[PDB]
């Protein structure tokens, strides 16, 4: 078991590359 | 009738926009020796074509 | 009736395949207009 | 028949008695000559061919970024450098001497 | 009148073997060759992309290419493998080693006289070539140097017929390769000046559509190559099947190149919708001209908000009238002028082809011009300009010949290119 | 050494009548290609 | 001259099978024949043994 | 065609080669006796002759009798051919100077002799496969002579060299690093990729993940043969993204003195808890950077990732690899250096990998090998050169290496050229 | 009207095939 | 217009002996000596290779030449052995000893006087004899100085009659015999003023057109000469054969040698297919003359792609039209302009003949007058002055009675023919 240097948890939603050209 | 293969016409200026007299052809050329490293392409330097603006019909 | 290909029988094929400027699937002449060629 | 003028372009035959119980003659290696195709001709091929493009020499553009050494390590002279009689005689010239395809 | 086939690298080959696949769905080729299309329709061009036989069977026009044999003997040995013709099938002793120089000085030229061949024969056999097509990687060894070297060694011994490449354009997050930068950078210069047409393809698109849009379990390379050989179908089904509005790869080319070096699009593909969601959505010309300009349909990962449009092409398929379609494709321009490029009058031009693909009510191609290509183009100059500034892994592509100042004469024509886009993006009245 | 040379020779032995069975049975079961034919023989009576 | 030349791509795709199938039999026996100077060297290596 | 000729050079070469060439027999169906019960995907491994055997393409190497002899009346004795299995007189003695100078130097021709009968058996090379350790007088001296001649006798060929370093406080002989520093020379000039297998790493991993307290050399052994089964299964069987051993070493070395590469296996457990845990890519990705998941000893953390060449096989799909990626990238834990923002290649196959009978490893669906270049692989040669400076400060043992035929010159250079390697890695993880 | 409700009929019928399929998987 | 036929050598002896088999074939002529053909066609013009009896045996007009009474027992113990006519049958007891001056000087002269006296014979036996056609190589003892002594001799006798030859011509990679440059060079000075036409095959070329176009695992020598036996038959089936176009040897002399010194021509025949491509591959004119004009298909080891064509011919076998063999040899004249000689105005000449031979739809024999043949005969004649600086072998030729002087103006010939044809490859109008 090596040293357990301290590492943020970051869990976010990957949604990504939202856009809508607008119609209508 | 005669020529008019491979270029844009029923029937046969020397046939038509496309060559029909190119002297390559089919056989090819010894390239893959002249293809070299030192040798090389630059700015703008690509083949001059009807698509870059360049009238090759003249 | 059961069509050639396996993938089109769960297809429709008469109006599916029919252009607007024109039903038999099959065109007046192929030796003449369209499928001329070799052999 | 003295070694610095048979052996210009090829290793020496390193004589080792193992393998024998007599006196050693040689081991062929697989060092391949340069494409040297004689002009003109097609590219006539019988049967599949080792490709000489995929067994160009290490040392071809190797850097001679020590003070003009393309060698790096001793080991040059046990593997690349032979001491041919009165002459030295190295493999880095072959690097030159090749093109990027194999060359000559 | 007839467009011949390229496959090039890992990447392309796969991609064309599938294509190829999807081309003879349309066109009832058995992957041993005989035809057995359920009408004629699919005989009434089949010689565009297929070359005829004695016993009446049909032959790919294709070309394969890789130092790689491995990827011709995964295409030979599948399903569809039957169909090409084994001497086309061009490949060497070892592989590309994942570097352009290789690719392009070294391996490939020692072997593109094959090459050069077999694809002249294939292209001179033929009544009146359209064009040529090719199918690679750019962050690929052999799919990017031997597929450059193959378009610039036919452009100048065919220079007025089009040619183009469905360069599957490469990206950090889906990097499998670290000399990326390195052969994207070699390969465009290459395409920038000896492509008339030079579509984009990126893989984490390709993926987000088959989350975002497909919603699958187990997506693989096998839906990816069906996205990629959907849009190769889709480029030029006017060519194969008549259609109310015809149009051909000259007249795309003609429509969305307003200057020589402006050939690199985004592309995207209609309708798509996850297996789940297909019953809610009301499949009809509004809904595809919607998923054109959806996020979830383009091919390309790039912000286009970023940018403006300067040209795009809509290449329908399937039994529609033109009145709305036209109505439908002016109305997004006039709402979305934010985002199109003023001084062009009407950006975007529309081609209505009536056979749809097997399977599907009405499709459509969306090829788009647009100038937020220059976002992706600078996002990879700034890593081939860092691993430059190191010998980061210069060693293998030095080692082979190439000179220093090739990096930087293509780190130039990249610098002008997006500097175009810019300049092109902001030009006013 | 025997054992294995007397069936080797009849297993070959056995392959040969095979290949000269397979070769007795006929190729032709459709009509026979009319070769010999001029160009003048589009003339007729 | 369809049928003319249809006869005669039945008599070629048929003369090709027939060479397909002794071409298959010439290849098996090959196959053989290496397995049966594999039977000697098995059964001349037990010879050399004994 | 498309194959890789196998060496194995030493006792650690020679159990290397036996797990690993169990493990390819296991994989392609070949029984010991060397025949079978499109299935020739055999050829990159094992040649076939026209009575329907398929001999391995490899060549064994030990200056003592002994192992080879064990190889000989083993299982797998029909398996391999008479010749390319050389036996030696008598052995190396823990003596680099010993296997390089004056013993192995007689018998580096036959060596070199064999290879070449494989490279002429043989239509598509892509390279040699050189399992050693640079603990020992054989691996490291006969090893160094073979790369060596191998470098000018096949040109630019791929030469990975899967090397057992001596680990850090885990110790078979005195003189490991006197070996390990004179056969860096070879390793450091004469290989494109060398690849650690340290006991050490090895030891704890089958110790807290395989579940078995008393594992030995069988047991790493068989985890080597499974890292290197993983890392060819590309070009081995069919894969989504298929890679050649030239395409990843060309991505995994930076600088010609720069390649170096540190290996890790996953998901390596027992089949005691191998069924407790989702064995997912993910999962498995994130176990790969474990510092005590891995097969060599050096804390990944300590330096400047460099290049990461990940292989996947089985159902391993390539968005569950991208994710895995990505979720890396985020984890800033493990950083890459600035000049290399792209840091990764993957490479994925069908294949998963079969698991030996009587082995440790439990049957799973996917499994990942990661094998990558980074700034903190300078920790363990830093040791070793300093193991080198303690011991050289006052000749201990030196007398030995130059009465058997080498000089204190070599031995000066040797410590140079580490110590040169070592301000490489640091100049290289520098930021920009 | 006809018509496109034997086209909807079509649709419907690959897609609910198609899920029959996934649901194998 | 009868063709007498002579095989010298032992390579000569297997072609001449595939050519009879093929011939016999053809003909309907089983080794028995009598004729069970199905048409009048092949019985009507059989006089040009076969000679009548009065028991209805029609014997091959051969001549058989070899110092070594082997091959002789081997031709005649081969399947169609008993065909030739017993006497006909002419050896020597000590062998040509695999040298030119041996079977030119003082072996060959010995027997060429009963070799002349059978020739005569056979040629007055015939009622307006063509000419004689030989089959030897250049690199062999009685195959090449023995054959170059027939030449000469019946170049004396009979003047008028047309003299083809087919010379066998050496290579380095396949070099069998250390003084292949000696012979070649002491045989193509002969060659060059006393043989009509002399066509060349090479094993270099034979062995590339079983590998890449037929593939074929081990083939024979048998194998290979069907290669240069149809050929041989294809020359002269317009002779045995009527047909829209007609030709004889007299013909192609005249048509394809503008230059009494310049008639070597590299020669090829079409189709030639695997067996995996047989399914992909087509019988038409369009693939009879790509294959015809692919670089790959000549059976001689040069490129024409560094030569230009003086003439060629095309000896088209099969019913096809002549729109399909004008239009497409035209259209490869225009396409490979830089490849054909300006001054000389449509330099292919197409002949048909409407009797295909059998187990093929339509065939062709290229006999092509190409100015790259200089190559080859650079590269033996430098062969040549390497071996003979340091006068290597010369003391078998000094031993059997030659002087340097032969081998000074011999290699002084060669290098003025190599020189002829570099000129007019590239002098201009
Ligand atoms: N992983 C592994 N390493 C081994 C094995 N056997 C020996 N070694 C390594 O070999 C080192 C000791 O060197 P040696 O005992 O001399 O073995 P060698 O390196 O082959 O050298 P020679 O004995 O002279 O052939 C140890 O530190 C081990 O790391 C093995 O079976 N598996
Ligand atoms: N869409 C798609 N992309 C692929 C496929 N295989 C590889 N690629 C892409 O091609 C790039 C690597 O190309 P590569 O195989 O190394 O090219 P090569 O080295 O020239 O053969 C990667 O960025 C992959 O995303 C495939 O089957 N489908
Ligand atoms: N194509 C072909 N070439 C042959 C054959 N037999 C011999 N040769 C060629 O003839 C050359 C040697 O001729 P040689 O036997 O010395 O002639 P000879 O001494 O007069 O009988 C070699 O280069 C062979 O390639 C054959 O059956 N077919
Ligand atoms: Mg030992």
């Amino acid at each position: 078991a090596a040293e357990h240097i301290p590492d943020p948890y970051n869990d976010k939603p990957n949604r990504g590359r939202i856009w809508h050209f607008r119609t209508g | 009738t005669f020529g008019i293969h491979g270029t844009s016409a029923v029937v046969a200026t020397d046939a038509s926009v496309h060559p029909s007299r190119k002297p390559i052809g089919t056989f090819g050329r010894e390239v893959g020796s002249t293809v070299t490293p030192e040798i090389f392409l630059r700015k703008n330097e690509g083949p001059l074509t009807a698509s870059r603006g360049a009238p090759t019909v003249n | 009736t059961a069509p050639n290909a396996v993938d089109s029988t769960l297809l429709r094929l008469a109006p599916a395949y029919e252009s607007t400027c024109h039903h038999e699937m099959t065109l007046p002449d192929k030796g003449v207009t369209w499928g001329k060629s070799r052999y | 028949f003295a070694p610095e003028e048979l052996y210009k372009n090829c290793p020496p035959p390193v004589l080792c008695q193992p393998g024998y119980d007599f006196t050693p003659i040689s081991y062929n290696t697989f060092l391949l000559n340069p494409q040297d195709p004689p002009h003109g001709v097609r590219s006539v091929q019988s049967n599949f061919m080792h490709s000489k493009c995929d067994y160009r020499p290490r040392s071809y553009l190797r850097p001679e970024e020590v003070t003009g050494t393309s060698h790096a390590s001793r080991h040059c002279h046990c593997n690349e450098v032979f001491q041919l009689g009165d002459h030295t005689m190295d493999f880095a010239c072959e690097g030159t001497m090749v093109d990027h395809r194999n060359r000559l | 009148r007839e467009i011949v086939s390229c496959q090039a690298g890992q990447c392309g080959n796969q991609i064309g073997s599938k294509f190829w696949e999807v081309i003879s769905d349309e066109h009832g080729v058995d992957p041993t060759g005989t035809y057995q299309g359920d009408s004629d329709l699919q005989l009434e061009r089949i010689n565009v992309y297929f070359d005829e036989s004695s016993g009446g069977r049909y032959v790919p026009r294709a070309v394969l290419m890789d130092l790689e044999p491995g990827t011709m003997d995964s295409v030979r040995a599948g399903p569809y493998g039957q169909l090409f013709r084994p001497d086309n099938f061009i490949f060497g002793q070892s592989g590309a080693g994942n570097n352009w120089a290789k690719g392009h000085y070294t391996e490939g030229a020692e072997l593109i006289d094959s090459v050069l061949d077999v694809c002249r024969k294939e292209a001179e056999s033929c009544d009146c070539l359209q064009g040529f097509q090719l199918s690679h990687s750019l962050g690929g060894g052999t799919g990017s140097g031997m597929g450059t070297l193959l378009i610039s060694k036919l452009r100048e011994e065919y220079p007025d017929r089009i040619m183009m490449t469905f360069s599957v354009i490469p990206s950090p997050r889906v990097s499998d390769t670290v000399v990326e930068p390195y052969n994207t950078t070699l390969s465009v210069h290459q395409l920038v000046e000896n492509s008339d047409e030079s579509m984009c393809i990126d893989n984490e698109a390709l993926y987000d559509i088959c989350f975002r849009t497909l919603k699958l379990t187990t997506p693989t390379f096998g839906d990816l190559n069906h996205l990629v050989a959907a849009v190769m179908s889709g480029v030029t089904c006017c060519l194969r099947f008549p259609g109310q509005l015809n149009s051909d790869l000259r007249k795309l080319a003609v429509n969305l190149v307003p200057f020589p070096r402006l050939h690199f699009f985004m592309m995207g593909f209609a309708p798509l919708t996850s297996r789940g969601s297909q019953q809610y959505r009301g499949l009809s010309v509004a809904e595809l001209t919607q998923q054109m300009f959806d996020a979830k349909n383009m091919m390309q990962a790039a912000d286009p908000r970023h940018g403006r449009y300067l040209t795009a092409s809509a290449l329908f398929r399937g039994r529609m009238s033109t009145k709305e379609v036209d109505e439908q494709m002016l109305n997004v321009q006039n709402k979305n002028s934010s985002y199109f490029i003023e001084w062009i009058p009407n950006n975007i031009k529309s081609s209505i082809c009536d056979i749809p693909p097997k399977g599907l009510k009405m499709s459509v191609t969306f090829i788009g011009n647009n100038t937020c290509i220059q976002e992706m183009f600078r996002r990879v100059g700034e890593q081939f300009t860092g691993m430059f500034r190191r010998k980061a892994f210069l060693h293998w592509y030095t080692g082979e010949g190439m000179d220093e100042m090739e990096f930087t004469e293509a780190e130039s024509n990249m610098n002008d290119l997006v500097s175009e886009y810019q300049q092109y993006q902001d030009a006013t009245v | 050494v025997l054992a294995a040379l007397r069936d080797g020779q009849a297993k070959e032995d056995a392959l040969k009548g095979e290949l000269d069975n397979l070769g007795a049975t006929p190729y032709a079961n459709g009509a026979a290609p009319d070769t010999f034919r001029l160009t003048s023989d589009d003339y007729c009576d | 001259e369809q049928e003319r030349d249809r006869a005669f791509d039945d008599r070629n795709e048929e003369v090709n099978y027939r060479l397909y199938e002794v071409e298959q039999k010439v290849a098996e026996q090959r196959r053989l024949m290496e397995k049966n100077g594999a039977d000697f060297n098995r059964a001349l290596a037990e010879q050399q043994r004994r | 065609m498309r194959e890789a000729i196998c060496i194995h050079i030493g006792q650690a070469g020679c159990q290397v080669g036996n797990a690993c060439w169990e493990l390819f027999c296991l994989e392609h169906g070949i029984q010991p006796d060397g025949s079978m019960p499109e299935d020739d995907a055999f050829n990159t491994f094992f040649s076939e002759t026209g009575a329907g055997k398929h001999v391995p393409r490899c060549l064994f190497l030990d200056l003592e009798p002994t192992v080879v002899d064990e190889v000989r009346t083993g299982t797998y004795r029909q398996l391999f051919n008479p010749e390319q299995l050389v036996s030696g007189k008598e052995d190396a003695a823990n003596n680099y100077a010993r296997g390089h100078y004056t013993i192995g130097k007689e018998i580096v021709d036959l060596a070199l002799d064999r290879i070449r009968k494989l490279a002429d058996n043989c239509t598509g090379l892509q390279g040699f496969m050189v399992f050693h350790a640079v603990g020992g007088g054989t691996g490291s001296g006969l090893g160094a002579l073979l790369l060596e001649r191998l470098s000018v006798d096949y040109g630019k060929k791929s030469k990975l060299g899967y090397t057992v370093y001596p680990s850090p406080q885990v110790s078979t002989a005195v003189v490991e690093p006197y070996n390990c520093v004179l056969s860096t020379h070879s390793l450091l000039e004469h290989t494109d990729v060398a690849t650690m297998l340290d006991n050490e790493a090895i030891y704890d991993l089958t110790r807290r993940s395989l579940d078995i307290e008393r594992p030995s050399y069988t047991n790493v052994n068989r985890l080597i043969g499974q890292v290197v089964s993983s890392l060819t299964a590309s070009l081995r069987f069919d894969g989504a993204l298929n890679v050649d051993l030239t395409e990843f070493q060309t991505n995994l070395v930076p600088y010609p003195r720069i390649h170096f590469v540190l290996t890790s296996y996953a998901p390596v457990v027992s089949a005691e808890k191998a069924y407790h845990e989702q064995l997912s890519v993910a999962d498995i990705t994130n176990s790969v950077f474990e510092p005590a998941g891995m097969l060599t000893k050096c804390d990944p953390r300590h330096g400047k990732y460099m290049s990461c060449c990940l292989m996947y096989r089985g159902d391993v799909v390539p968005k569950d690899v991208n994710a895995a990626i990505a979720t890396i990238k985020t984890k800033r834990t493990i950083q890459f250096v600035d000049w290399c923002p792209t840091g990764f290649k993957c490479g994925i196959n069908y294949q998963p990998p079969t698991v030996v009978p009587g082995g440790d490893l439990a049957k799973v669906q996917r499994a990942v090998c990661m094998i990558a270049n980074s700034t903190a692989i300078a920790e363990v040669f830093a040791r070793i050169d300093h193991k080198f400076d303690l011991m050289y400060s006052k000749r201990a043992f030196v007398h030995w290496y130059v009465g058997e035929g080498m000089e204190e010159g070599e031995f000066s250079e040797a410590r140079e050229d580490l110590a040169a390697l070592e301000k490489d890695y640091e100049e290289v993880g520098a930021e920009s | 009207v006809e018509e496109k409700k034997q086209w909807s009929l079509q649709e419907n019928m690959q897609l609910r095939m198609a899920n029959a399929l996934d649901r194998q998987r």
